[PDB]
Parts: structure tokens; C-alpha cells; sequence
């Protein structure tokens, strides 16, 4: 209700951060799950 | 008590009237306030028209003002609720507000017989034998918020006969009489034609001897011819100029004197004050006059009493200090005559109650 772009900016930088950390996640599972 | 000292603060000169009344015990403060002493309706465009307030630098101004607030509560009793069951402490009036702007509730993009029992219209109500839910939402509730918003404006056999006869009856088969005038005929229109001027001495002439007068006068300029010289005379024109003249009769009186130099600006300040009291005091005395109730005598007479203590404690003190400048202003004639006519208006009437019951 103020500024949507502001939060539209806010929504995508929190959508690129979720999908990075998710795929950091799955590659440290991939590679403890590898060591054992 | 606070109230009435905000107000008098709010016009000084009356705080200062009120002072120079009470203080000095002319009148009292119960006598000084004794003749001493906004609703908007509902608008339907409060919604459309109110809009978060989005300046530039990301300033969300709500601009929160009571009457919008009314407004809403008015046309929506449940925001009413919701308000009383929220704050203060199930949550802040602006985070309120804010879910309401986020909330699906802001962003939703008969008595009368015969003409409106729609379902009794028809006499044969047989069986069933012989994005549209948006759309129902949003016509359900914007005829919600025009019912509340009438209902708002204003906080049987013989209706349905009422009705069926105003719906019937046409104007222009009916009365047309229209003559609530009442005519006015004068006895003697003669009063006008000399109205308030008073009686002159209109003299008639004499006898015959006025008709020998008129003839006299008629042959004398039926032989007329007109003349230069006998117009005017240098002696005739002379007196003319010394009439003319400055100083002369036709110039009556002359130069004058500058009053306003002759007494100090204070003064007149303090002459403006003692006019407005007493202006107001004589208005309330007149205002009890003619006494026409026993209530009234003891009024005026309080009012006479205020009159003479108002005088006694500012005139004379005034008059003093008129007089040790020797002002030669009668500023103080002025409120003499009128506490005299005042006073003497109030003696004729006590004499006239006096003559009365004796």
C-alpha cells in the first residue's frame, strides 16, 4: 500500500536469496552425504 | 470554570471588561454570565476519495483525522468493533489500518406494499413445473454500504391507501388555489401625499386683485426683450465675490481644530472600553424594558446599581484623569447623558408603577 515497488524489489531479493541458500543446502547435503 | 477563563483569554478586552466589572464588584460573575450565554452528514464518497497518502520518499501518510474516522464507523459499525476489540491492546490503531489497506475489506476491486413486494407481484407462485461469485460479492456489498450509508442520513391498510392515492391523484386534475394573500385597502390615501412633513403656512393670495396681478404680470412680459447690461452690475458683482469670499456669510464658520491631537490615544482607548460597557449595560437594561413582569423591576434595578458602581469606580477615576491634563474634550458629557437618561427613564417608570397602584 506504499511503495509497491519497494516491495515487489523486496519479494525478488528474497526469492534470489531463498533460491541460492536452498542450492548451497542441497550441495552440502550432496557433499556430507558423499564424505560418509 | 477553565472554560469560561480560556474564553475570556480568547477576547482580552472582554477579560479586561470582566476584570474592570467583577474585580471591582460593579457586578457579579453569576450577573456577568447571566445574560452572557456542527454535525456533518455521511458522504459516500469518504472510501473512493480517501487514499493512503503515498509521498515520493516513501512516506505512507495516513493523515488520521476524527471525522473520516466517524464517517467510517458510521457507514461501517463493524470497523467499530473491530477497533474497540483491537487496541490498545490486541494491537496498534495504525497497524490496524494498515491490515485494513491490506485486507480484502478495502481492496473488494419493504414498507411500502404496492411497488415493492416483489414476491407477492404475482398471483400465481407455482413449483418449478409450469468470475460470478465475485460479481454477487461486489454488488451485495456495495448495496450494503448504500443501505448503511441511507440508514446513516437519517441518524397497515392506511399507509397502502396513503400510497395508492399519492400515486393516483394527478396535478393537473385536481385544485389549483394558491391564494394564501391577504388584499390591503387604505381609508385615506390623502396621508401620503403630505406625509411626515409637517403642516405649512401655505398662505392663498388675496381677492380678484390676484388675477389683476397675473394679468399685470402677463402683459409685462408679453412685450419682452432681453437685456445685457441689466443683467449684472460690478457693485452686484462685487457683493457677489464679498458673499463668495472666504470668511463671508455663504462661507459659514471656517478652519477647525485637531481633536485628535487633543487627547492621547489612550485616552480614547479607554473612552472606547467605557462606551462598549456601558453600551452593553444600557442594551441589557433596555432589553429588560418595558417591564412587563415583577421579575423584571428587580433586574433593572440591579442593572441601575451595576450602572452607578461602574460609573463611580471608572468614570470618576477617568474624569480625573481627564482633568489633570485639563482636556477640554466633553468625552465624559456623552456618558453623562446617557447614565442620565438611563436613570431618569428608570425613576418615570418607577413613578408611572407608583401612580398605577396608588
Amino acid at each position: 500500500i506504499e511503495t509497491p515497488e519497494q516491495a515487489k524489489t523486496r519479494e525478488r531479493s528474497e526469492k534470489i536469496k531463498l533460491e541460492f541458500e536452498t542450492y548451497l543446502r542441497r550441495a552440502m547435503k550432496r557433499f556430507n552425504k558423499g564424505v560418509h | 470554570l477553565e472554560e469560561k477563563n480560556r474564553m475570556l483569554q480568547e477576547d482580552p478586552v472582554l477579560f479586561q471588561l470582566y476584570k474592570d466589572l467583577v474585580v471591582s464588584q460593579v457586578i457579579s460573575a453569576e450577573e456577568f454570565w447571566a445574560n452572557r450565554l456542527q454535525d456533518v452528514g455521511i458522504s459516500a464518497a469518504f472510501l473512493a476519495d480517501v487514499r493512503p497518502q503515498t509521498d515520493g520518499c516513501n512516506g505512507l501518510r495516513y493523515n488520521l483525522t476524527s471525522d473520516i474516522i466517524e464517517s467510517i464507523f458510521r457507514t461501517y459499525p463493524a470497523v467499530k468493533m473491530k477497533y474497540a476489540e483491537n487496541v490498545p491492546h490486541n494491537m496498534t490503531e495504525k497497524e490496524f489500518w494498515t491490515r485494513f489497506f491490506q485486507s480484502h475489506y478495502f481492496h473488494r476491486d419493504g414498507v411500502k406494499n404496492p411497488l415493492l413486494d416483489l414476491t407477492a407481484l404475482e398471483d400465481k407462485p407455482l413449483d418449478e413445473g409450469y468470475k460470478e461469485n465475485s460479481n454477487a460479492a461486489i454488488i451485495k456489498r456495495f448495496n450494503h454500504h448504500s443501505a448503511m450509508v441511507l440508514a446513516a442520513g437519517l441518524r397497515q391498510p392506511a399507509v397502502k391507501r396513503a400510497k395508492l392515492q399519492e400515486s393516483i391523484e394527478y396535478e393537473d386534475l385536481g385544485k389549483n388555489n394558491s391564494v394564501k394573500t391577504i388584499a390591503l385597502n387604505l381609508k385615506k390615501s390623502d396621508r401620503y401625499y403630505h406625509g411626515p412633513t409637517p403642516i405649512q403656512s401655505l398662505q392663498y393670495a388675496t381677492s380678484q386683485d390676484i388675477i389683476n396681478s397675473f394679468q399685470s404680470i402677463r402683459q409685462e412680459m408679453e412685450a419682452y426683450t432681453p437685456k445685457l447690461t441689466q443683467v449684472l452690475s460690478s457693485s452686484a458683482a462685487s457683493s457677489t465675490i464679498t458673499a463668495l469670499s472666504p470668511g463671508g456669510a455663504l462661507m459659514q464658520g471656517g478652519t477647525q481644530q485637531a481633536i485628535n491631537q487633543m487627547v492621547p490615544n489612550d485616552i480614547q482607548s479607554e473612552l472606547k472600553h467605557l462606551y462598549v460597557a456601558v453600551g452593553e449595560l444600557l442594551r441589557h437594561f433596555w432589553s429588560c424594558f418595558p417591564v412587563n413582569t415583577p421579575f423584571l423591576e428587580e433586574k433593572v434595578v440591579k442593572m441601575k446599581s451595576n450602572l452607578e458602581r461602574f460609573q463611580v469606580t471608572k468614570l470618576c477615576p477617568f474624569q480625573e484623569k481627564i482633568r489633570r491634563q485639563y482636556l477640554s474634550t466633553n468625552l465624559v458629557s456623552h456618558i453623562e447623558e446617557m447614565l442620565q437618561t438611563a436613570y431618569n427613564k428608570l425613576h418615570t417608570w418607577q413613578s408611572r408603577r407608583l401612580m398605577k397602584k396608588t
